[PDB]
């Protein structure tokens, strides 16, 4: 029931250590299409809009 | 006749393959130089809750 960042403290542990040593400077957020691109439904294809 | 080459790599870079050598055995309650994953030093090691 929290819509936004919930009031709290949780620590991050470490996950993995990568050695890919090149440069970073932009990314980007990769999605699930759970509808279809080549026909858009009007309403509920997709997940709760 | 089968060949497999190994290249490896020396660089100023993470060490992703190491060495497991030989895990010389435990010999605790003897103050010894000890080396633990590259932590040099010299004291008694005991068990520990």
């Amino acid at each position: 029931l929290v819509r936004d960042l919930p009031q709290g403290f949780s620590a991050l542990e470490p996950l993995v250590d990568l050695p890919i040593g090149i440069n970073i400077t932009r990314f980007q957020t990769l999605l699930a299409l759970h509808r279809s691109y080549l026909t858009p439904g009007d309403s509920s294809s997709g997940w709760t809009a | 006749y089968r060949v497999v080459v190994l290249s490896f790599e020396l660089l100023h870079a993470p060490a992703t393959v190491c060495g497991p050598k030989k895990s010389t055995n435990l010999v605790k309650n003897k103050c010894v130089n000890f080396n633990f994953n590259g932590l040099t030093g010299t004291g008694v090691l005991t068990e520990s809750n």
